């Protein structure tokens, strides 16, 4: 129950820091199917969003301005930003109170904070993904252009940490179910 | 140079002559030369900013900057017969007549809301169910209490909800009159779920769409969008002299518009619809709009129709002796249908579109998460209610001690 | 023309015809109290108290959602009465109220006998009032 | 012996319900396909609806003469009338729409068509855009002395703002039918109560039966307090 | 309102009360068309159709 | 205030999402609401699923192959 808590903090911490949430492969088409080369292709993150093909320069920008569709997504990710932060808040609170219980309700209430982090992270993934399909649908249907959003490495850092928290969510209560019955 | 009346085709980088500047009216120069005899000289106005004698300067602008001053005498081109232009110009009879038109962007699919899951059953039936939930949940309670009992209220808000999501029951009422309620409560759930599923198979198959800024009287009235339009020329001037009150409040909202009261360039006013797409509603003349809507991006659409009746007549600078060979020729091109034959030609040249392109072309997508996105908010938000009651249930047992 | 508020009038006729049956045991059990056993009628009539009151609390929530501001007014003093008749009384605290086994004290039999022909008065003409606004909406 | 009756009745309730959710998702995706007529070239295909205009007016001249070739096909079926699709006059032309019950269309001028749909039996609507554009004119005989005074009048009466006040004057107040088109632009698509109504009547009527059965067993409980069944069964 | 027929039977309608000489000025819903243009005269268009 | 483990709560949860029954049947107002809205969540996802699978199959059945030249006269795609 300590190990799932220990592994839970780092995986989302990598995810909330890294710049590989979302891909993009905005290109074109030609007859004889002759598609494209790269035309506009960015990977993206949560705080630092780094272009890769449209200008090759990684303008990993503290998001307030430019450096057309991309920042429009980043205004919607801004609405979806706090829930991985809220999940990181209740994860660390659940981590500290778990070791204090190692040194009663002190360990049991930590398992409350694993779930309240995880339920923050489910809505965090939902509002993030529903933000993309908002901006997917605002992209005008066009035979030339195309759009290839792709969920990058950070979700396996993030959503697997949701499994880690809920594993640590249920370990803490059986920890409370083995310790209270000894009392 | 404009849309299909006159433009420079790129073959003049090879060709010369009449083939420098071509289009609809360039063919019309041929069949008017069958009666007047006079040849062409295709001179695009470099100053072309259609205009009139300008405000407080009285300088004729652009095309009337070439037509009025004796620099030209025939004006076979798109030119609107204005009454203040009639003050300046002895015209001919109009080719065709246009109206003030609305170029709205082609309605792309709306973003479904967070609560778009309960679209296929209206906001009355989802209210009737909840009161017919309680109104049936209570009647099991009132039946099995004044009759010989595990049916509490809290067990009868569970049987009824246990049947509406079709999940069944282990309670299974045991009277005769407690089974009649649970009998025909089941048959209510067989029809509403099989009308929810049945209707949601009809949104996802035949998706009729809404063009919400149609029927231009409430384009002005229901003020929601950018009242974009062209610059100096005939369109603003008819609204400058607004005396029908429905157009005047439309004009004051254009008079109180910002920053795009006008912009410029019929080509650009297409593009400003094409890229803004949220509120820009480029308010141009009629027959230019059906060119853009037809051509092949198929991304604009004409809502409403023909807010005025304004004509395309050949302008002759006030007496201008060629006008009588001009207007008699046009009559022999109109009654013979030669201009109508030219209308039949030049508006069926390009790749045809509309519902013509909307034939047997559907591919329908899978549901995104944004279609059912509210159910997870009800699901997760349903959990934070039940964990809240857990702490309140645990509080009223510990403080019972 | 069936509407939502028209369903709220069909539903109360199902419910208030049992609510007038709740208060037919208000007056026949007092008929057994005036002819006479007390703790039997105490144990019986303490039960059907929160049923006959919270069904009335349902409709004030209902016609708010039905947005019928007339009939919401035409029962809100009784909800004010059902609240006020409640909250002073459960100071005995056995299950709810309405008997307090020494019910045979004076001046409370007749004050509830005022209520015996007050509920059977108000529910009966409201029963034909909901049936009135049922048909007023159902064929409009 | 007793699970097979419960076996195939479980199969019978899978095919009837799954047939029922099939066709109820086949009314609703068929009567959603039905596009109303919205343009003349759409009406050019739709041979189901009868489209006749006014006889001996300018409109009958318009379909005969021009060659936009949607109209040539429109004139062609209009010339192949069965029976006579021209009516003779507009007031008789409204009634032929009124009495065909969504089967006779009637081509007429815009300024008259807007007034007809603003009349107390509101069951008409202006379908598409204008097929063309013309103008109303005040007529003088060919080269008479009355020509230019009236011609100077309408020029003067324009910028005085009177003739477009008259445009309002006999039309602006004429929404006396009620203008019920104003509250119907949603064209909503969910089921209403009108679709699923008989279920609630079965729902309420089930409750009204079940209370009376709850009464009929309580009285049978109390009247029971105060070979008999076999001979009663043997008779029945 | 006004039209033209087999020989001419002149201009059957309200223009038959106006080109025949039955009456002068013809304030009416009469619509300007080019067959009417050549046979009688008109004002300026005062409404749009 | 036992019969719910963590594995006996998986088996209720999977039982409700494929809409089959469950003998388990929770008992507390804290504990019936989790089973309440999960019962609502499994009504919208399945009824969305039988919607669109009856919307691929009634869309790709509408597709008429080209069979005549005047049909091909409209079909500017090919
Ligand atoms: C028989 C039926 C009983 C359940 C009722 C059916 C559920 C759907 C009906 C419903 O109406 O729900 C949908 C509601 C809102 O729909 P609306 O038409 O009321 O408002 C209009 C929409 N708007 C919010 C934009 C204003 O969406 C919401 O907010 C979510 C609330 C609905 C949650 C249903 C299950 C909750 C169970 C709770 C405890 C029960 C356990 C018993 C012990
Ligand atoms: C048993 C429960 C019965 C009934 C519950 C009913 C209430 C449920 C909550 C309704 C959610 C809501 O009505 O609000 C939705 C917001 C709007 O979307 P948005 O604010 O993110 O902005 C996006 C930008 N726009 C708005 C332009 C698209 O969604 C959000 O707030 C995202 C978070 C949603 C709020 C509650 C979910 C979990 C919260 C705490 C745990
Ligand atoms: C925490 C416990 C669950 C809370 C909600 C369910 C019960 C409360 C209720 O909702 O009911 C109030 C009481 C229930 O009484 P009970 O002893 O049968 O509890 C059940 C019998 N046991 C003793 C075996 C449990 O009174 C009744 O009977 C109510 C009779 C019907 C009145 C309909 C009220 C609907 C109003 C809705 C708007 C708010
Ligand atoms: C003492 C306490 C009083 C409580 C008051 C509530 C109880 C009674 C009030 C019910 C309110 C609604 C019922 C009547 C009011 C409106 C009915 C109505 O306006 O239209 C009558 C129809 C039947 O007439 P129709 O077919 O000619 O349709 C005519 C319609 N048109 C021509 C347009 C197609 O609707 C019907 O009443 C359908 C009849 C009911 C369903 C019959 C099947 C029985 C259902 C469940 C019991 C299980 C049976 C077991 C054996
Ligand atoms: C029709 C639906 C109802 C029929 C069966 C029925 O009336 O409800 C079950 C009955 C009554 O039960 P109860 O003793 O609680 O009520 C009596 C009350 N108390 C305790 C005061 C004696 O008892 C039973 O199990 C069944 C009694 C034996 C049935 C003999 C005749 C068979 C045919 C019956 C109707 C025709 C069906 C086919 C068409
Ligand atoms: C995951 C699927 C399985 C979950 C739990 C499980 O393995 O099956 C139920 C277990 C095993 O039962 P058993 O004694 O019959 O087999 C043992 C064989 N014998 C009788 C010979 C000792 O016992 C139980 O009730 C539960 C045992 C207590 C669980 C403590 C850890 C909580 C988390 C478990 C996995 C994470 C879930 C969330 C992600
Ligand atoms: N034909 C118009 C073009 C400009 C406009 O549409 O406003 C004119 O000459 O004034
Ligand atoms: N006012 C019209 C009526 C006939 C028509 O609508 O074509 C006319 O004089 O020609």
């Amino acid at each position: 129950s300590s190990v799932f808590a220990v592994c839970g903090l780092g995986l989302l911490g990598i995810a909330v820091s890294t710049d590989y949430w979302l891909y993009l492969e905005e290109g074109i088409i030609l007859p004889q199917n002759q598609s494209t080369e790269v035309k506009m292709s960015l990977h993206s993150g949560l705080w630092r969003v780094c272009f890769l093909a449209g200008e090759e320069r990684g303008r990993c920008f503290t998001i307030e301005y430019v450096m057309e569709s991309t920042v429009n997504v980043l205004k919607m990710i801004r609405s979806a930003t706090p829930f991985p932060l809220v999940s990181l808040f209740f994860m660390f609170i659940g981590f500290i109170l778990s070791n204090i219980g190692h040194i009663t309700i002190l360990a049991f209430v930590s398992g409350i904070f694993f779930i309240l982090s995880g339920l923050s992270l489910v809505v965090g993934l939902v509002l993030y993904i529903s933000s993309i399909n908002d901006e997917m649908l605002n992209r005008t249907k066009d035979a030339e252009t195309y759009f290839n959003y792709k969920y990058g490495w950070s979700f396996a850092f993030a959503a697997i940490s949701f499994l880690l928290t809920e594993s640590a969510g249920v370990m803490s209560v059986y920890l409370f179910m083995k310790r209270y019955t000894a009392e | 140079l404009e849309s299909p009346y006159v433009m420079m085709k790129k073959n003049h980088e090879m060709l010369e002559g009449n083939e420098r500047y071509e289009g609809y009216c360039v063919d019309l120069a041929a069949e008017i030369a069958k009666h007047c005899g006079f040849k062409y000289k295709l001179t695009i106005v470099g100053d072309g900013k259609y205009g009139a004698r300008d405000a407080d300067t009285k300088i004729w602008n652009g095309m009337v900057g070439e037509l009025v001053y004796g620099k030209a005498d025939i004006a076979i081109a798109p030119l609107t017969i204005t009454l203040v232009r009639e003050e300046v110009i002895d015209f001919s009879k109009p080719f065709m007549s246009l109206g003030i038109s609305i170029m709205i962007k082609k309605p792309q699919k709306s973003k479904p809301g967070v609560f778009s899951f309960l679209d296929p059953l209206a906001y009355e039936i989802w209210m009737c169910i909840v009161f017919a939930y309680i109104g049936v949940s209570v009647v099991l309670f009132l039946v099995s209490r004044f009759s010989p009992n595990e049916f509490g209220i809290f067990n009868s808000l569970w049987f009824s909800l246990g049947a509406f999501m079709q999940q069944g029951c282990d309670i299974s009422p045991r009277s005769l009159s407690g089974r009649i309620v649970g009998g025909v409560w089941w048959f209510f759930t067989l029809i509403i779920i099989s009308s929810y599923t049945a209707n949601l198979a009809a949104f996802l198959t035949v998706e009729r769409m809404v063009s919400p800024i149609e029927s231009a009287e409430d384009l002005s009235k229901q003020t929601e969008i950018a009242y974009g339009t062209l610059d100096s020329g005939s369109t603003k001037e008819f609204f400058r002299r607004s005396k029908i009150a429905v157009f005047d409040k439309m004009w004051t909202y254009m008079r109180s518009a910002e920053p795009s009261v006008f912009v410029r360039t019929t080509a650009e006013g297409v593009a400003r619809v094409r890229k803004s797409k949220g509120k820009y509603a480029y308010l141009l003349e009629s027959t230019m709009n059906e060119y853009i809507e037809q051509r092949k991006p198929c991304d604009t659409m004409k809502v409403g129709g023909n807010l005025d009746s304004k004509g395309y007549g050949i302008a002759t600078p006030k007496g201008s002796s060629l006008g009588t060979p001009v207007n008699l020729a046009v009559l022999k091109l109109s009654e013979q249908g030669v201009l109508d034959k030219l209308k039949n030609k030049w508006w069926y040249d390009k790749g045809e579109c509309g519902a013509k392109d909307s034939g047997s072309k559907e591919k329908t997508s899978a549901l995104s998460l944004s279609n059912v996105a509210g159910v997870f908010y009800i699901l997760v938000g349903g959990l934070g209610l039940a964990m809240l009651v857990a702490l309140i249930e645990f509080c009223y047992k510990s403080r019972a001690e | 023309a069936f509407t939502f508020a028209a369903f709220c009038y069909m539903l109360t006729l199902v419910l208030c015809a049992s609510l007038i049956f709740f208060v037919i045991w208000h007056i026949i059990a007092f008929d057994e109290l005036r002819t006479d056993n007390i703790e039997r009628i105490c144990c019986l009539l303490r039960k059907l108290v929160v049923p006959e009151y919270s069904i009335h609390g349902l409709f004030c929530l209902m016609f708010l959602c039905a947005a019928e501001w007339v009939t919401l007014g035409l029962n809100i003093p009784l909800l004010f009465y059902h609240l006020w008749r409640y909250f002073h009384r459960p100071a005995d605290g056995s299950e709810v109220m309405y008997d307090a086994v020494s019910i045979m004290n004076a001046d409370i039999l007749n004050y509830c006998q005022k209520e015996s022909w007050c509920k059977l008065a108000f529910y009966l003409l409201s029963f034909f009032y909901y049936l009135y606004s049922m048909v007023y909406t159902l064929v409009s | 012996s007793g699970r097979i009756v419960g076996g195939v009745w479980w199969f019978f309730t899978l095919i009837i319900i799954s047939s029922y959710t099939a066709n109820l998702a086949a009314f609703l995706t068929v009567e959603r396909m039905v596009s109303p007529i919205e343009s003349a070239e759409d009406l050019s295909k739709q041979t189901e609806i009868a489209y006749g205009t006014l006889d001996s007016g300018s409109t009958k001249e318009f379909f005969r003469r021009s060659k936009i070739a949607v109209f040539d096909k429109m004139w062609t079926y209009m010339r192949s009338a069965e029976p006579s699709v021209f009516v003779r006059t507009t007031a008789e032309g409204v009634a032929r729409v009124r009495k065909s019950k969504g089967k006779y269309a009637y081509l007429l001028e815009s300024t008259m068509n807007e007034y007809i749909e603003q009349r107390k039996p509101c069951d008409t609507m202006k379908v598409g855009g204008n097929l063309d554009s013309k103008g109303y004119g005040i007529a003088t005989p060919k080269g008479s002395s009355l020509g230019t005074p009236v011609n100077l009048a309408v020029l003067k009466l324009s910028e005085q703002g009177v003739l477009d006040k008259l445009k309002n004057k006999w039309w602006y107040d004429k929404g006396e039918c009620g203008a019920k088109d104003s509250g119907s632009k949603e064209k909503t698509s969910a089921l209403s109560l009108s679709n699923v109504a008989g279920v609630f009547y079965i729902l309420v009527g089930g409750l009204g039966l079940a209370m009376l059965v709850a009464l009929i067993e309580f009285c049978y409980k109390s009247r029971a307090e105060a070979a008999c069944g076999r001979k009663a069964l043997t008779l029945l």
